[PDB]
C-alpha cells in the first residue's frame, strides 16, 4: 500500500513537470507572438 | 465555402502540431489536441474574408532541448506562391536566429521559387508542404510503422556492431513522405520498428539518400 | 573472439566429407581405425564421428575478416 | 476452356519464375547471420526476421491471446492461498514452501505480471485475434512426449517445485540466442528476435499449467528443457544458405 | 472504412458514398435543347418562371429526378457550380424544387450559335458536380467474414468482431479520400502499390506489397511460408524506391555486368 502511494505521488511529480513545461511554452509564446506580429 | 475552410484550417493546424511534436519540438498538450470549437472560438471561424485568415494562424515553436532552435510554420495565402513571396518570408527570418521553417502552400509553389528553397538551403533550411498532404497524419496509418531518427552517436555504434559501411544499409529516399515528415536530410539513418509475425518485432535501419 | 555459430553447418559437412574422402582415396594416412572397410566416404564419415578430420574451416565474414575453426571444435549436427 | 487455359498457363508462369530468380539469386545468409546479396548490401538483418529456417517451424497456438480478462487469470495465475487445492497438485513438502515463503510468492506474482504484459504485446502484434502462429519447437508435443517417457500419471500429486519452473524458463530464455552479443544494440535485437517464442515459452510452461495441467515431474522437466533448446538450436538458418533461390 | 456513426447506419454511410463517387452533369441530365428564344420573356416554351426572374439563345436543360435525388442534389449547387465553372459569362435561371420538370436555362451575355453547343459539351462530360475524380463508382458492402470486420477488444478481454459498413471504390485517389471526413484515415488501404508509395512511403509499400502478395497466394487456400514473402518484398523495396522485377528494375541495380547480361539484353549491357 505504501508503494502504491509513492507511485501515485511520483505520477503527480510528472504531472507537475508537465505543468512547468506548459508554463514554459506559454512563457515563450508571449515573447514569440511579437515575432509573428512584426513579421507582417 | 466558409465552414469547410475552417474545418480544413483546423485539421491542417492539428497535423502541423503533431508534426512539430514528433520532430522533437515543444508543443503543449492543449495545442496538440484542441478541438474544432475552440478553434472556432480562438481565431474567427470565418475564413471567408475574416479573422482566421492565414498568416495569422502561423506558429513559432522552439526546440525541446535547444531553446534557441526554433522553426516557423508559415501559411501563404497565395495558392501558387512565388519567389517574391518567399523572399519576404526569408527576409524576416533573418531578423532572428531562426533557420528552419515550413511553408504550407495552398497550391504548389512555382518551380521558379523552389530553387530559392535550395539556394537558401545551407543557411536557412525551409521546406514546403502542400496543404493537401497535411490534412491527415500519415504516421497514424496502419501500414506506416514507427520511424525514429537516430542520432549521430548511435549511427556510428550501429555501423560498428555490424561492421558495416553506411553504403550497405537499405535506403529511403529524401522525398519520401515519411522522410519529409521528420525532415531528415541526406545521410541520416532512420530506425524503423516493425511488428513481425514470425519474431514479434523487427528493427531495421534505412539511410536517407 | 569468434562470433560465428558453433555448429557445423550442413554445407561444411558436405564439403568436409567430400574433401576428406578425396584425400583418403589419394592414399592419405587415416586418423581412425578401419574396422575393415574400404570405401573412402565410409571412412571419412567414421573419422567425422571420431572428430579426427584434420581440416580447419575458414569462415569468411562479410566485412573481410575470417575465423578458423578446427573441425574438432564445432558441434557436428547429423 | 480448361484445355486452353492449361496451354497458356504453362508458358505464362514459367516466365514469372525466371524473372524472380534473376532478381534474387545471390541473396544468401552470411556467417554474420545477416542476409545480404552480391554487393554485400544488407537485405534483412536476420533471416526472416527471426533467424530460423523453414524446414523446422510448425503451427502452434498462442494460449494467452484471446481468453478474456478473467479466464486468463483463472488459468495462468497460480493462487498460492487455497491450501486444499495444492495438496491435490503438489506433494506435501512443497505445499508448505509455497504457502509460507514470501519469496516464492513474490516470485510467482511477478511471473504473472510478466504474462500479463506479454498479453498486451501480443494483442498489438496479432490484432484480429489470430491465435495460429508458426514457431520452432512444438511445445505441446514435447510436453506430451515427456509424460509418456517418464510415465507421468496425472492423477497423483507431482513433485516439481513451482519455482523450478519459473527459474528454469528464465535460464532457458538465455540459451536461445539469435543475435549474439552483450552490446545494448545486440541485447535489444536478441530480445526482439525471440520475442514471440519467448512469450509462447512462458505461456505454456507456466507454474500453474505445469501443475494443474501437465503435471510434469522434476526429472521430466529437466528432460523437457534440454529438449527445447536442442531443437531450437537446430532451427537456426545455416550460413551459406541460398535463401533468394528458395524464395523465388 | 467509415469512421464514426456512419459506420453503422446504412443511411449515413450512403451520403459518404455520394460524396465520393464522380457525378458530372451527364449523369443527372436528360434532355438538352438549345433554342433561339430572342426575347427572354417570350420563351418559345410554356414556362412562367422566367417571368418571375425578369442573348437570344439559351440551353434549356431538363434534369432528371430519380437521378438527381439518388445523389441528393439541389439546383442551388448546380446553379452555383454552373457559374463558378464558367465565371460570370453566363446567367443560369434555375427552376424551383416544387415543379415537376427540372429545367435549367443558360444564356450567354457579355460563331455565336455553335458556342452554346461548345460549352454544353464541355459542361456535360465533365462538370464534376459531386465527388472526386477517377472514382468511377463506389460499392457499399457489409463484410461477411472476419477479415474486414472491425475487431475490438471488449472491456472484458474478448475480441468481438463488429459489423460495420464499408465502401469499395473502383478508381483510386487515396489522398483525397483519406482526407474526407467520416473516413477512417487509419484503415483506408488501396490495392495500388504505386498509389501507396507516393502517399504513405516506402516502408508502407513494403507492408502493402506483402499483403497483396499474400492475398493472391492464399486465395486458393494454399500456404507459402512467410520468410519467402518477406524476402521478396524486401528486395523489391531495399534501395528506397520500388524496384520492379523486370529488366528495368533489376538491370538498373548495380550488380556488375556479367550478371545483367544473363537476364536480358545480353549485349546492350555489355
Amino acid at each position: 500500500r505504501q508503494k502504491l502511494l509513492k507511485e501515485q505521488e511520483e505520477k503527480r511529480l510528472r504531472e507537475k513537470e508537465e505543468q512547468k513545461k506548459l508554463l514554459e511554452q506559454r512563457a515563450q509564446y508571449v515573447e514569440k507572438t511579437k515575432n509573428i506580429l512584426m513579421f507582417t | 465555402d466558409d465552414e469547410e475552410e475552417t474545418y480544413r484550417l483546423w485539421k491542417i493546424r492539428k497535423t502541423i502540431m503533431q508534426l512539430c511534436h514528433d520532430r522533437g519540438y515543444l508543443v503543449t498538450q492543449d495545442e496538440l489536441d484542441q478541438t474544432l470549437e475552440e478553434f472556432k472560438a480562438q481565431f474567427g471561424d470565418k475564413p471567408s474574408e475574416g479573422r482566421p485568415r492565414r498568416t495569422d494562424l502561423t506558429v513559432l515553436v522552439a526546440h525541446n532541448d535547444d531553446p534557441t532552435d526554433q522553426m516557423f510554420v508559415f501559411f501563404p495565402e497565395e495558392p501558387k506562391v512565388g519567389i517574391k513571396t518567399i523572399k519576404v518570408y526569408c527576409q524576416r527570418m533573418q531578423e532572428e536566429n531562426i533557420t528552419r521553417a515550413l511553408i504550407v502552400v495552398q497550391q504548389g509553389m512555382t518551380p521558379s521559387a523552389k530553387q530559392s528553397l535550395v539556394d537558401m538551403a545551407p543557411k536557412y533550411i525551409l521546406e514546403q508542404f502542400l496543404q493537401q498532404e497535411l490534412l491527415i497524419n500519415i504516421t497514424e496509418h496502419e501500414l506506416v510503422p514507427e520511424h525514429v531518427v537516430m542520432t549521430k552517436e548511435e549511427v556510428t555504434e550501429l555501423l560498428a556492431r555490424y561492421k558495416l559501411r553506411e553504403n550497405q544499409l537499405p535506403r529511403i529516399q529524401a522525398g519520401d513522405p515519411v522522410a519529409r515528415y521528420f525532415g531528415i536530410k541526406r545521410g541520416q539513418v532512420v530506425k524503423i520498428i516493425r511488428p513481425s509475425e514470425t519474431a514479434g518485432r523487427y528493427i531495421t535501419y534505412r539511410l536517407v539518400q | 573472439k569468434r562470433i560465428t555459430t558453433p555448429y557445423m553447418t550442413k554445407y561444411e559437412r558436405a564439403r568436409v566429407l567430400g574433401t576428406r574422402a578425396l584425400q583418403i582415396a589419394m592414399c592419405a594416412p587415416v586418423m581412425v581405425e578401419l574396422e575393415g572397410e574400404t570405401d573412402p566416404l565410409l571412412i571419412a564419415m567414421k573419422e567425422l564421428k571420431a572428430r579426427k578430420i584434420p581440416i580447419i574451416i575458414r569462415r569468411y565474414l562479410p566485412d573481410g575478416s575470417y575465423e578458423d575453426w578446427g573441425v574438432d571444435e564445432l558441434i557436428i549436427s547429423d | 476452356e480448361g484445355l486452353i487455359d492449361t496451354a497458356v498457363k504453362t508458358a505464362e508462369t514459367g516466365y514469372i519464375q525466371r524473372r524472380l530468380i534473376k532478381s534474387m539469386e545471390s541473396v544468401m545468409v552470411k556467417y554474420d547471420a545477416t542476409v545480404r546479396n552480391s554487393i554485400n548490401q544488407v537485405v534483412q538483418l536476420r533471416y526472416g526476421e527471426d533467424g530460423l529456417a523453414g524446414e523446422s517451424v510448425e503451427f502452434q497456438n498462442l494460449a494467452t491471446l484471446k481468453p478474456s480478462n478473467k479466464a486468463f487469470e483463472k488459468k495462468f495465475r497460480f493462487d498460492y492461498t487455497n491450501e486444499r487445492a495444492l495438496r491435490r497438485t503438489l506433494q506435501e513438502d512443497l505445499v508448505k514452501d509455497v504457502l509460507s515463503n514470501a519469496h516464492i510468492q513474490n516470485e510467482l506474482e511477478r511471473e504473472f505480471e510478466r504474462m500479463r504484459e506479454d498479453r498486451e504485446v501480443l494483442r498489438v502484434i496479432f490484432p484480429t485475434g489470430d491465435s495460429k502462429v508458426v514457431l520452432p519447437c512444438n511445445l505441446l508435443r514435447m510436453i506430451w512426449n515427456a509424460q509418456k517417457i517418464f510415465h507421468i500419471n496425472p492423477r497423483l500429486p507431482s513433485d516439481l517445485h513451482p519455482i523450478k519452473v519459473v527459474e528454469g524458463v528464465k535460464e532457458l530464455s538465455k540459451k536461445l540466442v539469435i543475435v549474439n552479443g552483450d552490446d545494448p544494440l545486440s541485447r535489444q535485437a536478441q530480445e526482439n528476435a525471440t520475442l514471440l517464442f519467448n512469450i509462447h515459452l512462458r505461456s505454456t510452461l507456466c507454474s500453474r499449467r505445469m501443475a494443474e495441467e501437465f503435471r510434469l515431474s522434476g526429472e521430466a522437466f529437466d528432460w523437457l528443457l534440454g529438449e527445447i533448446e536442442s531443437k531450437f538450436n537446430q532451427a537456426i538458418a545455416h550460413p551459406g544458405e541460398m535463401v533468394g533461390a528458395l524464395a523465388a | 472504412f467509415l469512421l464514426g456513426q456512419s459506420a453503422r447506419d446504412a443511411e449515413r454511410a450512403k451520403d459518404i458514398l455520394c460524396r465520393l463517387e464522380h457525378t458530372t452533369l451527364r449523369k443527372v441530365t436528360a434532355n438538352t435543347a438549345i433554342y433561339y428564344d430572342p426575347n427572354p420573356q417570350s420563351t418559345v416554351v410554356a414556362e412562367d418562371q422566367e417571368w418571375v426572374n425578369v442573348s437570344p439563345w439559351l440551353l434549356r436543360v431538363e434534369l432528371d429526378r430519380k437521378h438527381m435525388t439518388d445523389r441528393k442534389l439541389t439546383m442551388e449547387q448546380i446553379a452555383e457550380k454552373i457559374n463558378a465553372g464558367f465565371g460570370d459569362d453566363l446567367n443560369c435561371i434555375f427552376n424551383d424544387d416544387n415543379a415537376e420538370k427540372l429545367v435549367l436555362r443558360i444564356r450567354i451575355m457579355n460563331d455565336d450559335d455553335v458556342f452554346l453547343r461548345c460549352i454544353e459539351s464541355n459542361m456535360l462530360t465533365d462538370m464534376t458536380l459531386q465527388g472526386i475524380e477517377q472514382i468511377s463508382k463506389v460499392y457499399m458492402h457489409l463484410p461477411q467474414t472476419d477479415n474486414k470486420k472491425k475487431i475490438i477488444i471488449t472491456e472484458d478481454g474478448e475480441f468481438k468482431a463488429l459489423q460495420e459498413w464499408i465502401l469499395e471504390t473502383d478508381g483510386v485517389s487515396l489522398m483525397r479520400v483519406l482526407s474526407e471526413k467520416d473516413v477512417d484515415p487509419v484503415r483506408t488501404t488501396s490495392n495500388d502499390i504505386v498509389e501507396i508509395f507516393t502517399v504513405l512511403g516506402i516502408e508502407a509499400v513494403r507492408k502493402a506489397l506483402e499483403r497483396e502478395l499474400y492475398h493472391v497466394i492464399s486465395f486458393d487456400g494454399s500456404y507459402v511460408n512467410y520468410r519467402h514473402l518477406a524476402l521478396l518484398c524486401d528486395t523489391m523495396t531495399c534501395r528506397g524506391h520500388l524496384m520492379a522485377i523486370t529488366r528495368h528494375g533489376v538491370n538498373r541495380q548495380d550488380t556488375g555486368p556479367l550478371m545483367k547480361c544473363s537476364f536480358e539484353e545480353t549485349v546492350d549491357v555489355l
